[PDB]
């Protein structure tokens, strides 16, 4: 269900792209997993522990 | 020929939309067009220069953390919709806008008061929104032009003026592509095309030619290649007595300093000095708040 | 703690405001020394002051 | 650890197979331009002192 | 929103305590930021009674661990809400959906 | 006060030898350092004007993998030794040289028949080794001009043994990006960059003629 999701919003099925370097613009040698994850931020601040 | 490098011309230039546009350099020799795209992107996501909204002030409000009446939006999610107003600044560095509404309906950026330099580029954006008939808002909009983000915090003022973080940068995303170049009769030259999504403040032209600026400009250098005022005054400042100014100047002390540095069982043996003269040159200094005994390096201070 | 890995096997990374309460009476000793304050409680001032 | 086990590793039939290089040097100077591959199986001169 | 959730979501959110539900049906008379004010339909109307709910939220009070509690309309003027729905969204909601 | 950037000021330079720099420029706005650094390679390795030895012809040795007596080495050995000579080359753009040797020992480069208008930088360079008395060797060498390498498996007579070209004259460039402060302004820039050459030219030259090549590119839009 996942690919057929994928493949129905035109992206690729294995759910690796291809990524390229920031500082020299030279593509990664092998693919890369790329997606959105729901991240939390927990009561731990570091004003508090210092 | 051997050593004689094409050098490459800005030949096309393709507006998708008003915020989306293309540019396409030819021709470029082999091995050029990802070292001049990568730093051209890079300088243009970094360093463009832009304008941008950084304090405002509403009539009734004292804080962010507040709510006025008739409103829909709290004051944070005003400011937070202030944010992102894309503006034009042509002549000054800043510059403060009007906003006066009232009745029932949105707030969008249609309704500034009218001026001659500022220029809006989205009149559709919506600033907040009125629920009530007799329901008015009226604010005052600092514009100021930069580069990079400087947040508020980094950078007294009146109660009810409110700061807004600074992001200046016209510039929403750069990509870049190279392909073959058909010239006359060769195969080895490519064409760089530069895909550019702003804001809609700056033009593509303009933004090319001051990144190529910036980058030429840096590429110049690798073508190239307190004592404190107490301790100065003269010893003759302190009211001293003429039996100890004649014992000190004949152990050539004439700055503070150099009296200061002398310790007690120094002084005590200084031939014709007695004690009442050292006890007396002690009060004289305990006076100004200093002692006999300090240490100091790098003296004397060469004056 | 975080990681740095710029850093050489004997160096360790240390925020400056736990270093200037840490090492407060050497900053005294330094203070006093090339004359900057001529007393304990000037230096303790433009210590406070963070100057 | 994982670098390191990723540079030194042999395939077969990458690009740059069979040549022969000068060095370390010459090496390096052929991955960074592209012309011969990180697991490229080559013959180096090399100089190792006793 | 969780992009990719499991539909407890709502359940949690309702069940919590910290978004306003309509207590009865009608039509949003006045919403504000600060306050909204329901007009009640005929037919859940009590006998002799100016049928009207008024919601006032909780702006920015302080928790037992000193965050902070913070309500928002989630309606526009002059819209249908049936019993139960949610007004206003409370710490960590969107559109009544649990959202950290 | 918005168009105004910071400029190097401490250019530091190490000569560790007489073809191995190390160059040190501070300060640098906040990722200056990696883009000069990396432009600044890419022109130093792909494209640099030079001059190198292109093709072989030996009368003794017909293919790459015969073997040639009288000769400690072997064929590969030569072509090895021979990719490393470094050559000025100033009236022409395309020569020929000749090696004739013959006795016991060590055929270097200052054997190699003088000629005026081009220039060998190391007559100590190794070319192969003579073991047999009655041992001779002849040799023709072509040398061309041209840009950056050009590895001999791209350009597939008789003897016509092909060399890898290496016309630019750098062995290896390295760069790197390390912290730097002024006064208030902490997160700046600090760039190293370190590298050799053949002999050809010293690495200063190296960097002022790449920096020379990309700043050319940016005629047509510096205002």
């Amino acid at each position: 269900e996942i690919k057929e999701l994928l493949k129905l919003g035109d992206l690729p099925t294995s759910g690796q792209i291809r990524l390229y370097d920031g500082r020299t613009g030279e593509q990664f040698e092998r693919p890369v997993t790329v997606g959105y994850m729901y991240m939390l931020k927990l009561n731990h601040l570091v004003d508090d522990k210092m | 020929s051997v050593t004689e490098f094409l050098k490459p011309r800005l030949v096309d230039i393709e507006q998708v939309s008003s915020t989306h546009a293309k540019v396409t350099l030819e021709p470029l020799e082999r091995g050029f067009g990802h070292t001049l795209g990568n730093a051209l992107r890079r300088i243009l996501l970094s360093s463009m220069p832009g304008c941008a909204v950084t304090e405002v002030e509403i009539d009734g409000v004292l804080h962010e953390y507040s709510t006025k009446e008739g409103v829909q939006e709290d004051i944070l999610e005003i400011l937070l919709n202030l944010k992102g107003l894309a503006v034009r600044v042509q002549g000054k560095d800043e510059v403060i806008l009007t906003l006066n509404k009232s009745g029932i309906g949105p707030v969008t950026a249609a309704d500034i008061t009218h001026d001659g330099d500022v220029e809006i580029v989205k009149p559709q954006h919506v600033i907040c929104h009125l629920t009530d008939e007799n329901a008015s808002i009226s604010m005052r909009i600092k514009v100021q032009r930069g580069r990079g983000y400087v947040p508020a915090s980094t950078r007294e003022r009146p109660i009810g003026r409110l700061l807004v973080d600074a992001c200046y940068s016209p510039v929403e995303r750069i990509a870049y592509n190279v392909e073959a170049a058909r010239v006359e009769q060769r195969t080895d030259l490519d064409k760089l095309v530069i895909e550019m999504e702003t804001n809609g403040t700056i033009d593509p032209e303009e933004a090319i030619r001051r990144a190529a600026t910036i980058l030429a400009e840096q590429l110049e250098a690798f073508v190239d290649l307190e004592f404190d005022p107490i301790l100065l005054r003269p010893v003759d400042d302190l009211e001293l007595t003429v039996r100890s100014a004649n014992c000190l100047k004949a152990e050539a002390i004439h700055y503070i300093g150099d009296l200061v540095q002398r310790t007690e069982v120094e002084l005590l043996k200084t031939p014709n000095l007695g004690k009442k003269s050292l006890t007396e040159i002690k009060d004289v200094l305990a006076s100004r708040g200093l002692s006999l005994g300090m240490r100091l390096e790098n003296w004397p201070p060469a004056s | 703690i975080t990681v740095g890995p710029y850093l050489r096997l004997h160096q360790c990374g240390l925020p400056k405001k736990m270093a200037l309460e840490l090492f407060k009476p050497f900053i005294y000793g330094k203070l006093e020394l090339r004359g900057l304050a001529t007393t304990i409680k000037a230096a303790k001032k433009m210590v406070e002051r963070e100057e | 650890v994982l670098g390191l086990y990723y540079m030194t590793r042999d395939c077969v039939n990458a690009k740059g197979e069979g040549m022969v290089l000068t060095g370390p040097k010459e090496a390096e100077r052929l991955y960074r331009s592209g012309l011969a591959s990180l697991h490229a199986r080559v013959k180096v001169r090399i100089t190792e002192y006793e | 929103k969780p992009l990719v959730g499991t539909g407890m979501e709502r359940a949690v959110a309702v069940d919590s305590g910290v978004t306003a539900v309509a207590k009865r049906g009608g039509v949003v008379q006045y919403v504000d930021a600060s306050r909204i004010v329901i007009k009640v339909n005929e037919d859940e109307m009590y006998p002799g009674e100016a049928g009207i709910d008024i919601y006032n939220l909780t702006k920015y009070t302080r928790s037992n661990q000193n965050t902070c509690i913070n309500q928002m309309p989630c309606v526009s003027l002059g819209e249908p809400v049936e019993r139960g729905d949610v007004l206003a969204d409370g710490p960590s909601t969107d559109l009544g959906e649990l959202a950290l």
